[PDB]
RNA sequence: AAAGUUAUCCAAACUCGGUCGUUUAGAGGAAGUAAAAGUCGUAACAAGGUCUCCGUAGGUGAACCUGCGGAGGGAUCAUUU
RNA sequence: GGUAAUUCCAGCUCCAAUAGCGUAUAUUAAAGUUGUUGAGGUUAAAAAGCUCGUAGUUGAACCUUGGGCCUAGCCCGCCGGUACUGGCUGGGCUGGGCCUUUCCUUCUGGAGAACCGCAUGCCGGUGUGUCGGGGAACCAGGACUUUUACUCUGAACAAAUUAGAUCGCUUAAAGAAGGCCUAUGCUUGAAUACAUUAGCAUGGAAUAAUAGAAUAGGACGUGUGGUUCUAUUUUGUUGGUUUCUAGGACCGCCGUAAUGAUUAAUAGGGACAGUCGGGGGCGUCAGUAUUCAAUUGUCAGAGGUGAAAUUCUUGGAUUUAUUGAAGACUAACAACUGCGAAAGCAUUCGCCAAGGAUGUUUUCAUUAAUCAGGAACGAAAGUUAGGGGAUCGAAGACGAUCAGAUACCGUCGUAGUCUUAACCAUAAACUAUGCCGAUUAGGGAUCGGACGGCGUUUAUUUUUGACCCGUUCGGCACCUUACGAUAAAUCAAAAUGUUUGGGCUCCUGGGGGAGUAUGGUCGCAAGGCUGAAACUUAAAGAAAUUG
RNA sequence: GUAUUGGCCAGCCGUGGUGACAACGGGUAACGGAGGGUUAGGGCUCGACCCCGGAGAAGGAGCCUGAGAAACGGCUACUACA
RNA sequence: GCGGGUAAACGGCGGGAGUAACUAUGACUCUCUUAAGGUAGCCAAAUGCCUCGUCAUCUAAUUAGUGACGCGCAUGAAUGG
RNA sequence: AUAAGGGAAGUCGGCAAAAUAGAUCCGUAACUUCGGGAAAAGGAUUGGCUCUAAGGGUUGGGCACGUUGCGGCGUGCGGUUAACAACCAACUUAGAACUGGUACGGACAGGGGGAAUCUGACUGUCUAAUUAAAACAUAGCAUU
């Protein structure tokens, strides 16, 4: 059954991509959805999203324009230091310039950029690049 | 693939990698110490012994030669094996009852060659040194 | 897809957008609820309640006509039946199996639907007992459960 | 107030029996691996000259043969009112 | 290495390390050949025969967001001036204050400011003073605050060791020493970080759980009644008694309030309607054929094979027509078609309970996924007692073939083949391909249900049924293609994997020995499940190409 | 009874305690730790041995003196050596 | 008399020669011979004359006892193993 | 009936005799038709006297009226004595102290045991007056 809503957004926008679309369309929404798609956009890698409002849960449909790589998933949330931070960067960003790694922590979910300049950490939820 | 991923699934994975760990064939002789029981070395690297005969071993079939082993009773353990004797004509510097002093082929535990079934070769004999005596640096004593 | 089976089969209801009367409905909601009562006290189960008011006249949502579900209206005029229906069916439909068993020893086919049809029986009677619907030392036993049907 | 003496307690040690563990001798019986100029057949690989294989039961110097139910890893992806 | 040895024994020459080099055993890297990061399971080693289910692991969405002003600390760009300095209505980063329906618990005490006037004095501000309206903030004490995980910052905790700062022991491994003119003197160092699990405090409030008002046993009030306990100092002192007052517990009457229940998941369970199928159980009905027996007509061969023989025959074989009994089996229709968890299921009719899909403006509200042990079913052969015993036919007996033929071919033939009541639990039990969920490309066929439509056909005829066109949900399959995958054969999954994480269970680690020995457990037995070691070896194996 | 708490011990009275989140038992060529070796990260392996804690003086038990010992370069007894 | 059936009816179920790179043995082969030539098992056994058969164990010493070997004068399958 | 030291050296052969023996508490193997083997094998205790503890039965239960020679009933109720008081009666079981020429089922009564082979399955029956067995019978199986 349905056990990670976010692992399938993501997936979902990340096939439509490789084969050439400008719209993808999302079935559930959630949340943290919402809040990922935001930092997305802020960075310029996607257009304008809308969610319509069925009664039930919700749709999305976001705008593609190229520019995306891969968008992934990391599914057992684990729980990093702030010291520690390096190793990940080091594993799945493909190189130091470019590239950003989701957090969420207690003042809302945030790359890991930002965190290091406020000077905290929390849980790690995904990635994209 | 098939593995549990979950946040709180340590003890499975734990388990799960001491039971398959038996699989491996170098690992498992290392548990159960079968060395320090059916090695005829105790574990060691050398050990001494008594020299009984002169034999004479025919080569693998690709092959034609005489070998030319011997026959030895560990002091140690009272267990009978049998060496191998290095280089050209040093069977005659051994004679009967010489207190020898064995080691390995090195492929650990294995025929090397086409010597079939041995395991061991000569180091010294009368505690001069093989070599030393086949490079005439050295007399046996009487 | 299914519970035990392989079919997966979509079949459902479709619940309009809509939360409003519509306006030819001209019906007050106290009048709706006298009407549920009445139909209540012939014998007719919450299951039927219903249709029978869809099907012949008028009210199609009885929620969005007077702001309640029909248990809960039933429950505060004391006609709640003392076990829920669901399970009541359950536990009907196993009894006819049993008695038909006896009869045909050998019927090797039937002998394996009983086993899934008491298997469901105990999953949905554990979560009515950890809610409270159900006294914690309620059990079912296959020797007395003949009366509870009828 | 010394030797000696009465009754409990803490108890080494020996004898007999029971039980567990390691090592080891044994008439005779029945297997495995290797080696060699051996004896008798030709079971398998081609339609290997009776298509091969699986579960089960019986029989014969030996490989093997036959009955019942399967599979194609087959020697057929195919035959019309 | 078998007579001209680039590989043995020697003489020359050359190469590698160098006061060192070779050998044996143990251990790490190489090993993504132990794989949490990170490994295979169609055919190379490997998905339990199948379904249910307890521990264990994992579980859909939803509750205060936004906006409008002020202000600080740190950077950069620019301008100008002398590394320094100021400015930009500079653009950014971090933080603190107010109003938006929200802002921040509370009482006592301490000291005391800001904003205020009072009169006394200088060049429209100020110490004025035991002046008073007055307590921003702060300190100390009391009461109230759903509970865990997580992260940030602190406290406490051993020397040596590891990392690391300083000083020319002649350099170095070390050591913790030293330095300055010349001094009867001065001066310095012996830092810092890490451990890391558990325990103690502080700030944050996203993510993941948890608690609360539904038979109101709910919240509030200096509203108003009760009944119980406790008793500070004031009437000299002690004892005894009473009132008032203060506190706690508990129970009424009245009033106040927007008075208290999140969606109804292309998650799941149940109900209802018309259907569909060789799904299961009991009984019953029919069909020709094979074998046997009786009656009937004729007369010499019949059987079987590549070719023959054994065998049957005027005691009438073989063949021909009519009739009877017994047991087994359901031809043609029958298909790239249907049902069932799998094994499996095909003649008619009656009875009994069960199931999938579709339809629905019915109902409950997280009730769910997969499962170590555990349990139900499980072809054929085989086993224990009765019934039945037509046909085929393990064992057995003969005839041929052959150098031999305990076989292939032919004539007979016991157990078995069928059924009732109990055991057995294994198959190439195969799609050699576990289960749930999401996404990814075009096409025409087909089975079940619903909806729309032009006609034909047809009936006590319309609506229905048959045929035709289109859309859609659920199935057994197929053709082309490759953006993709693989060693390849090939694949709409075997794809979304070096750009590697949706959840869960089981199994494998070079070839033999070996599914063998031994112990345990189940069975009447045959046997099933669990399952080694000694020893031996440099190759076994998969897909494709040329002969 | 002990320097003191305590099923540490004596009487009387209850029927309990641990376990699939692995009890109980068997193996250890097992004293524990600070730490050594080998390294992209994650790890694998060793630790009798100079520092800290525990135990023993051929094998078992008993005791005197003393603030402190169940001491062995202190005593008593048995077993084995001498 | 001629022709069929029947052994959980009475009863029965064989000899001679050659032959495997040390001896030895004989899987293999020729030959006479009939109703069929003793299969599965078992043994110096209460059934074996030669016999106090051969090997092991028990005893200082065992014609006795037990475990094996089997061309068995003359074991053996409801005369039941 | 009893015997020093030895303990089957006697004899065809342990023939006859000796040894074990009641009750309470511990402990108990191979094999097996799972019922047995089992009293397997092998150990400990036992008197007298003075005491302690446990195991039962019967009759009594507060007010308010009416009948009756301090009371028997009619009732109307309430309460459950945080179970008290008096009287009566036999034996069976467990524990402690003292005591003796270490003795105590003090006479009687009262199983020797273990490892194997041959043979009939078991209980049962017969040659009265020399043979009680491996002989007969038996349930089970098969044939006419």
């Amino acid at each position: 059954v349905r056990t990670s809503v976010l692992h399938d957004a993501l997936n979902s926008i990340n096939n439509a991509e490789k084969m050439g679309k400008r719209q993808v369309m999302i079935r559930p929404s959630s949340k943290v959805i919402v809040k990922f798609l935001q930092v997305m956009q802020r960075h310029g890698y996607i257009g304008e999203f809308e969610e319509v409002d069925n009664h039930r849960s919700g749709k999305i449909v976001v705008q593609l324009n190229g520019r995306l790589n891969k968008c992934g998933v990391i599914s057992p949330r684990y729980n990093v230091r702030l010291a520690e931070l390096e190793k990940w960067v080091t594993k799945l960003l493909p190189a130091r310039q470019f590239g950003y790694v989701i957090l969420t922590t207690s003042a809302g979910i945030m790359d890991h950029e930002e965190a290091r300049r406020k000077h905290v950490a929390g849980k790690i939820i995904g990635f994209f690049y | 693939g098939g593995k549990p991923r979950g946040l709180n699934a340590a003890r499975k994975l734990r388990n799960n990698r001491r039971e398959q760990r038996w699989a491996d064939l170098q690992y498992k002789k290392r548990a159960l110490g079968t060395a320090y029981k059916s090695s005829p070395f105790g574990g060691s690297s050398h050990a001494k012994g008594i020299v009984l005969e002169k034999v004479g071993v025919e080569a693998k079939q690709p092959n034609s030669a005489i070998r030319k082993c011997v026959r030895v009773q560990l002091i140690k353990n009272g267990k009978k094996v049998t060496a191998f004797v290095p280089n050209d004509g040093c069977l005659n510097f051994v004679d009967e009852n010489d207190e020898v002093l064995l080691a390995g082929f090195g492929r650990k535990g294995k025929a090397k060659g086409d010597i079939p079934g041995v395991r061991f070769k000569v180091v010294k004999v009368s505690g001069v040194g093989l070599l030393a005596l086949w490079k005439e640096k050295k007399e046996k004593p009487r | 897809g299914r519970l035990h089976s392989k079919g997966k089969g979509i079949s459902a209801s479709a619940i309009p957008y809509s939360r409003n009367p519509p306006a030819w409905l001209k019906t007050t909601p106290e009048q709706v609820v006298e009407q549920i009562c009445k139909l209540a006290r012939k014998g007719a189960t919450p299951s039927q309640i219903g249709v029978i008011l869809r099907d012949s006249h008028g009210i199609a949502q009885v929620k969005v006509v007077t702001g309640n579900k029909i248990l809960r209206i039933l429950k505060s005029n004391g006609l709640a039946p003392d076990i829920p229906e669901d399970l009541y069916f359950l536990i009907k439909k196993a009894v006819a199996v049993r008695k038909h068993l006896e009869r045909n020893r050998k019927d090797k086919d039937s002998k394996f639907r009983l086993i899934l049809i008491e298997s469901r029986i105990h999953r949905l009677a554990r979560y009515y007992k950890t809610v409270g619907v159900l006294p914690p030392t309620w059990k079912y036993e296959s020797s007395t459960a003949s009366t509870l049907v009828a």
